[PDB]
């Protein structure tokens, strides 16, 4: 059986109802090497998601169904059972463990339920191969047009928006605003790029390495020196990772500080996000549901007097690095989806049109 | 006929004197009960004929008490399901009877399910140590508290509406379940909302903007909520959601006598003074960041699409 | 000796620092009858501030300067002893006397400041009888002058802002802006006056028989009317309790909140204060330092179902009601004082050229 994850530290009095572990244990510790129950490739996925070797929204949901591919594809039928049953109640276990190793993404929740959707409505008369081909072809069609298209179409739509001569702003790691910039740079724009990092993940490394590869002028700074360039920005591109019902941005967590500073410098703010990552759930705040990254993860080596190191002997001290916050909707200006330029009152809008409806 | 007409006459004495039932679900569950009363025991040859007929029934209990919405917007939910029965059927006798009789049993077995729904989905709105102000007495609110403290420990102000003071009751039964409520009065609301982290408050009507009448206080309470940033939570049933507009239609707030306000024994000043008391206000859209329904959180950019899901153009007028 | 009087009830855990007492109990159960150790005008004086028979604020700075008369008045003098020093060191358990029955007003603050400011410049030769006439002088006129030609030139001031065929919003019980309501009605202007009045002291019931025997058209109503209502009113008169160095008005509770609504409205408030009840004390929010009425008066008798009449027996309820808020310095237009209009930002500078500078 697989245990739950012990708590590790202490946790605010906020956040007491949110989970936060730590990545130097892991759960396997007490676990076959056949893995038996859990699949060998979900463990697999499980270790890549809980060292951070995964971490952008996009690429936990390939590996997410790359994963889901190779759990179908081991897949044998038992007598007198149902496929369109079983594989319900076998999955269950495998996306708890994907949970308790790490919080999932709003993607990857819309990935589950796609899938459930698919493997509910499957016909009692088709055979056992037969199904694993389709629900294969299902998914192979599923993450190529709604990853390439969607995404080339997101591109095309920011390409004709981004003129000549201007300055954009990028916030965190995406590979969606990545592409844009990069195909915006191909065909014809000439503009140069200010990255804001913020600690301690430093992702914005990595789409600086890939604007300096893609030959883009680039500029690196922090979310303190923000407030210092946004006078000079005229244009600010956003990576979304969860779109929800009222129109909030949830993203990483220096989205909604960014995009209230920006409406105080008059610098319109664009979040980019496909359609499967939008929420029928909706919530308000950074506080009822938000994933906790490691505690010890805020301490830093500024000469050779690092004060977080022995944290948790201070009964009276508290660390808290959060993930996500929500962006109020009066904040955002655009929402680039493949359907067209929407504002954030439109993604019930877009999830009732691509809901069958 | 006799039994009809004097239930008819009765619900609609009913509505002009007082609030009869107090709960508001109780009179939607009383409204599809004299709506099916009214279908089962009567005749018609066409469909527009009870469309007329109903409407006629209709008119009679929006003049009795015109701040009461609940029956008028559940007779025109019940218009509308006639109208698609009539329009599935068109592209007819009993048949169209027995679908209306399934189809108000089903919008019965949605209707005793909404506060239950919403309950359900109360969990994912509250978070430990939390600073909750409401106003007023609604049971839906109250009813999402008490799910919200099975698992999470915070704190609640219950602010009170004062023409008459109804949020005792509710603070006496949050109390009772241990929400670790405040009591204070109308004065203190600004004073106190530098504390206040989310508003969590019911409502009477929703209009067709996105706006909401609601117990009467709580335009400022969203005045100073949109004062300091804090979004407001309007945990509402699907049939206090109404086609009438703001500015179209007059009777907006609801009067009542003013003794609750100034009593009868102040003296020779009341011949010279002018005490009004509305027990209603109106909240524009753009103070509410969320409404919580059974179906799920909406926005107020979004009640357009639940009147077009709910209601037909045609019948705004009523 | 004065002891300290038991709180009653159980505390709001923001306001666990600010006594909460109740008027069914008296401090004076254990004192003498021939009242020895407080003189009787103070004992007299803190019987009448504990019941709630003095509420105005400048009602209870002229019965502290009369019962200062009368201990003034009643004061001897020991052999080898100054006055400039004994009579301090007598008056201070006066005033925590005083302070014990309820907390002190600011303006009574700046009396006491302004009377120990005058008896600390008693010179020594001067005789016993001579310096007690010239302190109940001294009072006589610091009185005089600064209630009643402050108010005649606030009046005045407000005179000739007040035009013909407007509406006047007040709020609370306050002599001044009655006062000058009256000489206005008296002098030529035809207006109307709505009273806006709060739970639970119910105090606008005072100004309303004030403009009903004036002559003045009233109408009455409460706080949640005052919403219904300020689209049709132009102006706001109000009632000030006191002035704060950042230009804050500390009045009674529903004063920043109607303030509030009113600049939601397009309404601008007035407040009408006179330059003694200023203070080089500063607060941003009504937290730090406010006073706390009794628990048991927020409930009322709706029919016969009085709900928080066994308020205590609940462990999780508690009862609050505020008496003095602060308003941000940006909500409030007016500052009308006898030296003039001057705005909010104007109240320092006052304390300047009023503090011999």
């Amino acid at each position: 059986q697989v245990p739950t994850r012990k708590d590790y530290g202490s946790k605010v009095s906020l956040f007491s109802h949110l989970p936060q572990y730590s990545r130097q244990n892991s759960l396997t510790q007490f676990m076959s090497i056949p893995s038996s129950v859990i699949h060998p490739a979900m463990v697999r996925l499980g270790l890549q998601y809980s060292q951070g070797l995964v971490s952008g929204s996009n690429a936990r949901c390939i590996a997410l169904l790359r994963a889901l591919q190779q759990v179908i594809q081991d897949y044998t039928t038992p007598p007198n059972e149902e496929l369109s049953r079983d594989l319900v109640n076998k999955l269950k276990p495998y996306m708890s463990f994907l949970t308790q190793c790490r919080p999932l993404s709003a993607s990857m929740h819309n990935a589950i339920k796609f899938l459930n959707k698919e493997i509910t409505s499957v016909g009692s008369s088709k055979r056992e191969e037969e199904a694993k081909s389709e629900l294969r072809a299902a998914i192979d069609r599923y993450v190529q047009e709604k990853i390439v298209l969607a995404a080339q179409a997101i591109s095309r739509f920011a390409y004709q928006k981004i003129s000549n001569g201007d300055v954009i702003l990028v916030y965190g790691c995406s590979s969606l605003v990545s592409r844009i910039l990069q195909e915006a740079w191909t065909e014809g724009r000439r503009f140069r790029v200010v990255v804001v990092d913020s600690r301690p993940w430093l992702e914005g490394r990595h789409t600086l390495r890939s604007l300096v590869h893609a030959g883009v002028p680039a500029s690196y700074l922090l979310i303190p020196a923000a407030s210092y360039v946004l006078p000079e920005v005229s244009k600010v591109l956003l990576g979304a990772h969860a779109l929800l019902a009222n129109g909030s941005v949830m993203s990483r967590v220096g989205t909604a500080q960014l995009a209230l500073v920006a409406r105080a410098h008059n610098v319109p703010v664009l979040v980019c996000c496909e359609t499967y990552k939008f929420c029928e759930r909706v919530q308000t705040d950074a506080f009822v549901s938000n994933e906790l990254d490691d505690p010890d993860d805020l301490q830093c080596k500024r000469g050779e007097h690092v004060a977080l190191a022995n944290w948790q002997n201070h009964a009276s001290l508290r660390l808290l690095n959060l993930v996500y916050d929500v962006t109020p909707p009066e904040l955002v200006d655009l929402v680039i989806t493949e359907l067209g330029m929407i504002p954030c009152s439109s993604v019930p809008v877009v999830l009732r049109v691509k809901s069958s409806d | 006929g006799s039994e009809l007409s004097e239930r008819i006459e009765s619900f609609v004495e009913t509505l002009k004197r007082g609030g009869g039932p107090r709960s508001s679900e109780e009179m939607a569950r009383e409204t599809l009960g004299l709506l099916r009363q009214i279908i089962t025991d009567h005749r018609w040859s066409n469909a527009g004929e009870l469309m007329e007929l109903i409407r006629r029934e209709g008119r009679r209990m929006t003049a009795a008490q015109p701040s009461e919405t609940t029956v008028g917007n559940m007779v025109r939910r019940v218009l509308k399901i006639i109208r698609e029965e009539y329009g599935r059927l068109h592209g007819h006798y009993a048949q169209l009877q027995s679908n209306i009789i399934e189809a108000i049993n089903e919008l019965l077995v949605e209707l005793e399910g909404t506060m239950e729904n919403i309950a359900a989905q109360a969990l994912e709105h509250i978070h430990s140590n939390e600073v909750i102000m409401t106003i007023g007495f609604s049971r839906t609110v109250e009813a999402f508290l008490k799910e919200a403290a099975r698992k999470r420990k915070f704190h609640v102000i219950v602010a009170e509406c004062a023409p008459f003071c109804q949020g005792h009751e509710m603070a006496v039964n949050l109390s009772k379940a241990g929400i670790e409520t405040t009591v204070m009065t109308d004065a203190a609301i600004f004073a106190v909302m530098s504390r206040v982290n989310k508003v969590i408050i019911g409502t009477k009507t929703i209009l067709a903007n996105g706006a909401l009448r609601a117990v009467t206080g709580t335009h400022t309470l969203a005045l100073a909520a949109k004062h300091h940033s804090t979004p407001l939570i309007v945990c509402a049933p699907m049939f206090k959601l109404s086609p009438q507009f703001p500015n179209e239609e007059d009777s907006f707030h609801k009067f009542v006598a003013p003794e609750e306000v100034l009593p009868f024994t102040e003296g020779d000043i009341l011949e010279k003074v002018s005490v009004h008391c509305p027990v209603f206000d109106y909240v524009p859209p753009e103070l509410i960041t969320l409404f919580i329904s059974n179906i799920g959180g909406n926005a107020p950019s979004y009640i357009y699409r639940l009147m077009s899901e709910l209601y037909h153009p045609d019948d705004h007028v009523l």
